[PDB]
RNA sequence: CCAAGCGUUCAUAGCGACGUCGCUUUUUGAUCCUUCGAUGUCGGCUCUUCCUAUCAUUGUGAAGCAGAAUUCACCAAGCGUUGGAUUGUUCACCCACUAAUAGGGAACGUGAGCUGGGUUUAGACCGUCGUGAGACAGGUUAGUUUUACCCUACUGAUGAU
RNA sequence: UUAGUGACGCGCAUGAAUGGAUGAACGAGAUUCCCACUGUCCCUACCUACUAUCCAGCGAAACCACAGCCAAGGGAACGGGCUUGGCGGAAUCAGCGGGGAAAGAAGACCCUGUUGAGCUUGACUCUAGUCUGGCACGGUGAAGAGACGUUUUUUCACUGACCCGGUGAGGCGGGGGGGCGAGCCGGGCUCUCGCUUCUGGCGCCAAGCGCCCGGCCGGCCGGGCGCGACCCGCUCCGGGG
RNA sequence: AGUUCUCUUUUCUUUGUGAAGGGCAGGGCGCCCUGGAAUGGGUUCGCCCCGAGAGAGGGGCCCGUGCCUUGGAAAGCGUCGCGGUUCCGGCGGCGUCCGGUGAGCUCUCGCUGGCCCUUGAAAAUCCGGGGGAGAGGGUGUAAAUCUCGCGCCGGGCCGUACCCAUAUCCGCAGCAGGUCUCCAAGGUGAACAGCCUCUGGCAUGUUGGAACAAUGUAGGUAAGGGAAGUCGGCAAGCCGGAUCCGUAACUUCGGGAUAAGGAUUGGCUCUAAGGGCUGGCAGCCGACUUAGAACUGGUGCGGACCAGGGGAAUCCGACUGUUUAAUUAAAACAAAGCAUCGCGAAGGCCCGCGGCGGGUGUUGACGCGAUGUGAUUUCUGCCCAGUGCUCUGAAUGUCAAA
RNA sequence: AACUUUGAAGGCCGAAGUGGAGAAGGGUUCCAUGUGAACAGCAGUUGAACAUGGGUCAGUCGGUCCUGAGAGAUGGGCGAGCGCCGUUCCGAAGGGACGGGCGAUGGCCUCCGUUGCCCUCAGCCGAUCGAAAGGGAGUCGGGUUCAGAUCCCCGAAUCCG
RNA sequence: GGUGGAGGUCCGUAGCGGUCCUGACGUGCGAAUCGGUCGUCCGACCUGGGUAUAGGGGCGAAAGACUAAUCGAACCAUCU
């Protein structure tokens, strides 16, 4: 048989991200003396739409503490920020929506967004629209914090990790039926070459394990083992169970 | 004169997409096109620019908000949660 | 063909058991001789001709032929043997008229005559089967029909000894 | 009315996201009936244009063993040829599709071949990848459990190999110096901090103080240095290891 | 200039002003100043605007492709008349004038709105601003300096013909195929439709003549019947525009719908209504419409052209979209919706012979990756034995190298 | 001489043209004259054929420059190797400057220049390529040829340096 | 009762496609064209050039389709 679509996606080619009109990568500030020991002030200049992203982006301007310059940063917009607002980042910023604090100083139950997976990486967790992570508990002796991620997993992270107080803007986006193939066509024309999707049973055996047959049937169990070779790992990959999720 | 009995603004979709889906999208369609009163100037001009971005034509202010409503219930609750935690943080 | 019986009586008007002798190749088989450097594979439409194992009509013989109607048989294929609903149908069945609505051959007549409904490529659906790819004298839907100006034949047209 | 529709259902072999039942709108999708319409037909006719047709000019190709009238016979079981009969008369024109088992393409069907190829799998033999153990890179210190000062192993650590993140590698570690609090009898210390949160302003290229040097005539003009901006340090800072 | 038998103060043609500069119309302003508004007012086709300052006054600015002016009448054109070498940028005369009108078409400038789970390039290049390091001269023959007005010098290299398509390109060819664009007249008409015409162009598409048999190909018409033909109404045919009326089942209340079904339609002569400008009135200008009435023709009138047959049901697929270029356009694919599955980055899925390699990823669970079903509505029963997937493990059979 | 040319008729394309111009492609087919052998599926006095000679003129119209999707060196990595990967990633990646201090040279030797050294200041952080439709200053009117003109001539402007 | 003018909305031209006649043609105008009749025609729309993906590879709204008249594995040379 031939190489299946899933295999072909990893080569780039026609399967690379549509980044022509994206405004840039969204990050917190690179940590420096101001955020390690005090705080720094910025101003929300504009809140902008980033193609292929549900959440809006905020353009926050700071002063460079060592040079006569203005630094333009592209933040993930916390819901409720507005242009002309002042946001603050550092070890000693106040607990307000949009401020950037180390999770170690945040009290228990703080709702945060654009959280750092590892200290100094400028934000990796809870960046999608509407999402947020929560602070469960601190362990000051081991200098660590326990956060609850949108997926519901509980992670132990360094206390020095920074984050944005509040939830990500643009929430509730998935509550609108798309109603139309064309509206989904436009959704992914800004993201990547992943639409529309052709069913495996709808193909021939040459290009898919589920393909072929005088009836459109899978024919073989669709739960495939974790270590199946590429080109065979299709269907439900390493499924712990299947069927309707009745009960908790 | 009342031109439709129940479709309202989703009457643009005609017979397509199913009654229940058309009923569902109607609530969002009304809300994402409403002009909300601006908190910063008070003129009813706040309007959706993109998904999540709300702009006021009077005072020119822009606000990051919900996808289809100016502020989501989840965000409103969190603002009161953050306000409350702040006080205990400094008593 | 024989004739036990049926036919109230009466074997043979008309039938005919148990047996037995043939014919035919419009049934299906059996075989594998010709054709696989291809003879276009069903049915219908059209058109001509031929057979008789005669339905009608002509001329007749016999009846359990009074008449009328019918049945059996002879010479007999000259002339006829139709319009329709359902089905791709051959076949079948029914409606209606009719003198009668007989049965067949011609490469199971006839696709460089047509048509392409079915069968029988590639797309696709259902059921049964198969782990599967896929299979099914099981259903369903969509699916390219080429060439004549040559020879003969035939139809007409000049014409030849 | 082997068609359609509605019912029936022990359904060869219907059936629930291998989705079941439905249903408005939609369909160059499949089917049945009805109105209207009509040459589809009964049953064909006439008319027009371009051909075919004849002429001047110009002019191919397919195909072809030899050829080219029949009946029967026998025959590779359906003859143009052969046998026996019927018979046969130049050269040609327009048509025609009976025949030449006409042309077209080494039959796609079917079988055979120790010929394949696409695809599948519970075929045979392998294979990338992947999971797993050992050896090496591969270190330092503690304990616990073993064995005879050495060595096997478990846990907890360390960092320096190795890896990750960030930065224009910009203030890291320790100490000094200063501030608010506490409390032992003005001083010591538990021990904390490092000057920015009201406003959609501005913010660099030193002020000031101290010390020396130069040029011209104590006055003018111009330099340098130190503090301002604490000292010392061995990995830039973090995260793993 | 054409027609002039008759008529036609008639029909046709033609009746300029560039770039740059100045001036002025006109358009636009989310620009300023006075002032303080509810009996709220202003205002558009729609909107929309106002104590965060409306109405009303008075101003400032941007574009002015519009008109005038310098250009510039000298040129060009129309026309009549003379010249010459006569192949002269030949010379003269006159003219190149005045108004109106429009949902008209084409382009453009601007204001205001709607759509997005779509937000719709970058860089070269040029400009303004903040700052005040510096510089310039000591009352002058003033200096530094100047994005002001004139003046001076130069702008090298390469392309440029023509065709651009029923004959200059690709299909073996002057091949009915294919091949990216700009401009765009009058009539009818809703119309860039079809039909006729002007400007411009062409010579019937690689030949002609004479006939008018059959059979064709493409068009037509048929008495009476009306699908009896055929597998099947294939083919053809009926309908068709517009105005007025009328319109069912079912329905997801949006539709169905031009449902279905009727009536009307010419020409001609009138009537009524619908506006602007100026100074409940008067005068002058007007642009096409709608409606009604009489008269009228052999009942013809959407007279050509253009231009839906309809209804009752069953199956399938919700729809729109896509597909086997060259036999299958479909019930197949997609789809929104629905439901499962993996993954918190030393990750999930995938690429790559190879790496401090690569894609998703300028990403972070409302995400990415892997499947199935296939809108809405109602529902989705039982089975974990089989085969798969998955989870626990020294408690513990087998188990390689070391 | 049916077919060439001029004149007159009758027709057609009917401003989504059979009209006037371009891009890609062609490459002399363009223009003048001559021939009528071959070619232009009849002919031809004709032609996009053949033969002999001509014709494309720019600061202002494009290219030239920018960067886009992307392509692609060096550093580094890999690689038996031709090489591949990679594009800021494991890099001592600036050859510049206002100004100040020193010398050496010059000339309108007055004083200004130049040149060499030193002090001082410097993110850009990715070489290079990538569009005759994107961005990109500035040329228009009249005349003129067999064939060229916003290019030649007459006139009137303008940008850049 | 007006105004307004939404729509993967309807009729319909350009454009794009290609249902039926199983019409033409079938040594064709044409190694896929022609005519009438048809689908769609504001969007999942049509299209030029630039660039990217290359053979067990690509690309596929999925027909084993397309990948230079070649595709159930292109073409060229060699092995031969
Ligand atoms: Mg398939
Ligand atoms: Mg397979
Ligand atoms: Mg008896
Ligand atoms: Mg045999
Ligand atoms: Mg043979
Ligand atoms: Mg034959
Ligand atoms: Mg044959
Ligand atoms: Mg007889
Ligand atoms: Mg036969
Ligand atoms: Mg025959
Ligand atoms: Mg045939
Ligand atoms: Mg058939
Ligand atoms: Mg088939
Ligand atoms: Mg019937
Ligand atoms: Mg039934
Ligand atoms: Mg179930
Ligand atoms: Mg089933
Ligand atoms: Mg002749
Ligand atoms: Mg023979
Ligand atoms: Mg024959
Ligand atoms: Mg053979
Ligand atoms: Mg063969
Ligand atoms: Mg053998
Ligand atoms: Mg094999
Ligand atoms: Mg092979
Ligand atoms: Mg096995
Ligand atoms: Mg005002
Ligand atoms: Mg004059
Ligand atoms: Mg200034
Ligand atoms: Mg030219
Ligand atoms: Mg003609
Ligand atoms: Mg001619
Ligand atoms: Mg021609
Ligand atoms: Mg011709
Ligand atoms: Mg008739
Ligand atoms: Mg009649
Ligand atoms: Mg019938
Ligand atoms: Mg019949
Ligand atoms: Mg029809
Ligand atoms: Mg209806
Ligand atoms: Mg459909
Ligand atoms: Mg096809
Ligand atoms: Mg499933
Ligand atoms: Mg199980
Ligand atoms: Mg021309
Ligand atoms: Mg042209
Ligand atoms: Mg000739
Ligand atoms: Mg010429
Ligand atoms: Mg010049
Ligand atoms: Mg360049
Ligand atoms: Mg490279
Ligand atoms: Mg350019
Ligand atoms: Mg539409
Ligand atoms: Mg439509
Ligand atoms: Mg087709
Ligand atoms: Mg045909
Ligand atoms: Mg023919
Ligand atoms: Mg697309
Ligand atoms: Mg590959
Ligand atoms: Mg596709
Ligand atoms: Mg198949
Ligand atoms: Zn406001």
């Amino acid at each position: 048989g031939r190489v299946i679509r899933g295999q072909r996606k990893g080569a780039g080619s026609v399967f690379r991200a549509h980044v022509k009109h994206r405004k840039g990568a969204a990050r917190l500030r690179a940590v420096d003396f101001a955020e390690r020991h005090g705080y720094i002030k910025g101003i929300v200049k504009d809140i902008i739409h980033d193609p292929g992203r549900g959440a809006p982006l905020a353009k926050v301007v700071f002063r460079d503490p060592y040079r006569f310059k203005k630094r333009t940063e592209l933040f993930i917009a916390a819901e409720g920020i507005h242009t002309g607002q002042f946001v603050y980042c550092g070890k000693k910023a106040q607990l307000n929506i949009g401020n950037v604090l180390p999770v170690g100083t945040m009290p228990e139950g703080t709702i945060v967004c654009c959280l750092e997976e590892k200290p100094g990486d400028r934000g990796k967790l809870a960046r999608a629209s509407g999402n947020y992570a929560t602070v469960i508990s601190h362990n000051p002796e081991t200098k660590k914090t326990r956060v609850k991620l949108p997926s519901g997993s509980k992670k132990v992270i360094s206390s020095a990790n920074r984050a944005v107080v509040g939830v990500v803007a643009g929430g509730g986006r998935i509550d609108k039926p798309i109603l139309k193939a064309g509206r989904a066509y436009h959704k992914y024309k800004a993201k990547r070459n992943c639409w529309p999707r052709v069913r495996g049973v709808a193909m021939n055996p040459v290009e898919h394990p589920f393909g072929g047959g005088n009836h459109q049937h899978i024919g073989k169990p669709s739960t495939i083992r974790r270590d199946a070779p590429a080109g065979r790992k299709v269907g439900l990959i390493a499924a712990r169970r299947t069927g309707r999720l009745r009960g908790t | 004169a009342k031109r439709t009995k129940k479709v309202g603004i989703v009457g643009k979709y005609g017979t397509r997409y199913g009654a229940s889906l058309r009923k569902m999208v109607k609530k969002i369609e009304i809300s994402q096109h409403a002009k909300y009163t601006c908190s910063f100037c008070g003129k009813t001009k706040m309007k959706r620019r993109a998904v999540g971005i709300w702009h006021c034509g009077s005072c020119m202010k822009t606000v990051a908000g919900g996808a289809w409503t100016y502020n989501t219930t989840s965000a409103v609750t969190v603002k009161s949660a953050i306000r409350r935690l702040k006080e205990l943080k400094d008593q």
